[PDB]
RNA sequence: GGAUAGUGGCCUACCAUGGUUUCAACGGGUAACGGGGAAUAAGGGUUCGAUUCCGGAGAGGGAGCCUGAGAAACGGCUACCACAUCCAAGGAAGGCAGCAGGCGCGCAAAUUACCCAAUCCUAAUUCAGGGAGGUAGUGACAAUAAAUAACGAUACAGGGCCCAUUCGGGUCUUGUAAUUGGAAUGAGUACAAUGUAAAUACCUUAACGAGGAACAAUUGGAGGGCAAGUCUGGUGCCAGCAGCCGCGGUAAUUCCAGCUCCAAUAGCGUAUAUUAAAGUUGUUGCAGUUAAAAAGCUCGUAGUUGAACUUUGGGCCCGGUUGGCCG
């Protein structure tokens, strides 16, 4: 009989089950559970706002040998201590400290990329400029 | 080009039912020039808050001032 | 509040970005048939997937169906009003067969450069954008008109483009210019 | 630890090579003609792989 | 019986233990207003619907009311409560989840403009009033079209046929220049008129109006996935790249940079969700010996399912079809 219940009114006990097995996928479950919204760090948001706290100097995982060299953020809406990814060579000396920094997502839905453990978060823009442009030297972030 | 033409009887039936923009903008006719829509309704909103015709206020106002 | 305003796509983007043999043959026939972009083939397969997904649905269905018979009659009007295929042939094989070079090797723009009277696609691209040329009454801008035959038995040039007459035109104006003040 | 320093290292000793000039690129109906042209009508390299760029050997 | 515009435990007086419930009551949560509907579609589906129309609730939280045909009405009132304004210190004055605008908030969202003329509404309903509504402005959420100059005449990356004065040349040059230049175009201004409440969001006859330092186009990559460079300089397990596998420790095709190529063209890159992928939710349609998984065994209520049989059977005629043994 295969298991499952093959029987013409056997609707309810089907939808039942899958009510029920439906609960093992981790997609489906976060999901109803909301943990994006309460235990995820960015408040179920795709971007956040915080302040720079001082500089973080993880290493790498193996078989790597670097310095990724991120900050810590204290997030605004809700407070929360995170450590934010500076991405780009040479962006620590334009997200140095005591800035609005805004912080976006890696892109394993919330996991760590590398070799850098514990990080999920980075920085794309600071004070109002883009890393992307400190970067590039299109526009420089004031002093002020 | 295509547009829209009506022609009418006689001028005064043109006068009687075209509308008062579209005789101003033929020069037909002219409507003398008024204030804004802002400042119109907040006159309507100064005589609406003064109850009368506001002669007698502005007397007793002007007697309270002297006195 | 305002009424909506309805606003629809019009291409595709092939599920998989990089093939050797799919990019390649899109270009191949993008070369050879005047096109500018890869939108253009993409909204031109939009259009081959549309007409195809309606063939299907409509054969999917029994024969001497009213709904069948008056559906695939105003496709076959509709085909045969733009051209692609002959008009002694109701078999709906070559409709649902019909591919996209096919289909792109009608449009006008195929035809002007078959005819001869560009001599480029690309030239005959830039006469259209730049208005000198009006395939009927009313001087057309847009590459991808698909004449419907109206435009054939209509073929002329624009009254006010080069051998349109009428008009010198600003750089014959000032080339003539430059040529009196040279002789005196 | 101790590495929270010499940020950019390379960015910073990288030599400024400046941008060469070159006549523009022409883009639009054009940029399509230019590549069937450097694609279609080469056929240097079809020996056993049919290349499309070639180093400089 | 009362009350209601009337039905009714709607509210009062008088009986039983009556009503709901494993077919899930009740309770909790909802990062829930419900629908038409939105995104892929072989099918079956999975998410979304605050928002352009319908219905409901509210117009700081609650309540209670007058007028009125119709309000529990808040751009009506009364009173109390998170607020808050005006004194020559008794008192008075509300309430933008309506328009515009500001503050706070946050990743996140527009001008404190013009008109009642296209649409409709109200009034004594006809000459008025409508931030309803329409117009403009901002900002490129989406969506359709789509510029960055073709090309005459000769110098080659080496191309087809003849005179066969045989590897010297000719009715067309597949395709390159810092040579000469043959009809041309929009944007920005507009002796000028057109869209609108004469004015700029559509055109043209205009006059200024491309000649490649020109009116100049980028986002990331080039090991694979996935098409795309063992080309040069710099750094040297450092700085960095990296969706994953991985690169870099002195010849790095992967980092930074100069020539070439791609998604696309004013559109692309990133983040977070969600759909296909996913026959990794499986009704279609998944697995349970060893990859995770058969309850230690048995009984048993709900639930699902549950031998076979009852007019199985024949004769004639005809309203109706068949590319028909028929043109």
């Amino acid at each position: 009989g295969k298991g499952k219940p093959r029987g013409l009114n056997s609707a309810r006990k089907l939808r039942v089950h899958r009510r029920n097995n439906r609960w093992a996928e981790n997609n489906y479950k976060k999901r109803l559970l909301g943990t994006a919204f309460k235990s995820s760090p960015f408040g179920g948001s795709s971007h956040a706002k915080g302040i720079v706290l001082e500089k973080l100097g993880i290493e790498s995982k193996q078989p790597n040998s670097a310095i990724r060299k991120c900050v810590r953020v204290q997030l605004i809406k809700n407070g929360k201590k995170v450590t934010a990814f500076v991405p780009n060579d040479g962006c620590l000396n334009f997200v140095d400290e005591n800035d609005e920094v805004l912080l976006a997502g890696f892109g394993r839905k919330g996991k760590a990329k590398g070799d850098i453990p514990g990080v999920r978060f980075k920085v794309v823009k600071v004070s109002g400029v883009s890393l992307l442009a400190l970067w590039k030297e299109k526009k420089e972030k004031p002093r002020s | 080009s295509v547009g829209f033409g009506l022609v009418y009887n006689s001028v005064a039936e043109a006068k009687k039912f075209e509308p008062t923009y579209r005789l101003v903008r033929y020069g037909l006719a002219e409507k003398v020039e008024k204030a804004s829509r802002q400042q119109r309704k907040q006159k309507k909103n100064r005589d609406k808050k003064i109850f009368g015709t506001g002669k007698r206020l502005a007397k007793k106002v002007a007697r309270r001032n002297a006195d | 509040p305002r009424a909506p305003r309805t606003y629809s796509k019009t291409y595709s983007t092939p599920k998989r970005p990089y093939e050797s043999s799919r990019l390649d043959a899109e270009l191949k026939l993008a070369g050879e048939f005047g096109l500018k972009n890869k939108k253009e083939i993409y909204r031109i397969s939009f259009q081959l997937s549309k007409i195809r997904r309606a063939a299907r649905d409509l054969l999917t269905r029994d024969e001497k169906d009213p709904k069948r018979l008056f559906e695939g009659n105003a496709l076959i009007r509709r085909l045969v009003r733009v051209g692609v295929l002959s008009e002694d042939k109701k078999k709906l094989d070559y409709v649902l067969a019909l591919k996209v070079e096919d289909f792109l090797e009608r449009r006008l723009q195929t035809q002007v450069y078959k005819l001869g009277l560009a001599k480029s696609v690309h030239h005959a691209r830039v006469l259209i954008t730049q208005r000198h040329i009006a395939v009927g009454k009313q001087i057309v801008n847009i590459p991808s008109f698909m004449v419907r035959l109206d435009s054939e038995k209509h073929i002329d040039f624009a009254p006010t483009s080069p051998f349109g007459g009428a008009r010198p035109g600003r750089v014959a104006r000032r080339n003539a210019a430059r040529k009196a003040e040279a002789s005196g | 630890h101790g590495s929270l320093a010499r940020a950019g290292k390379v960015k910073s000793q990288t030599p400024k090579v400046e941008k060469t000039e070159k006549p523009k690129k022409p883009k639009g109906r054009a940029y399509k003609r230019l590549l069937y042209t450097r694609r279609f009508v080469n056929v240097t390299l079809v020996n056993g792989k049919r290349r499309m760029n070639p180093g400089p050997s």
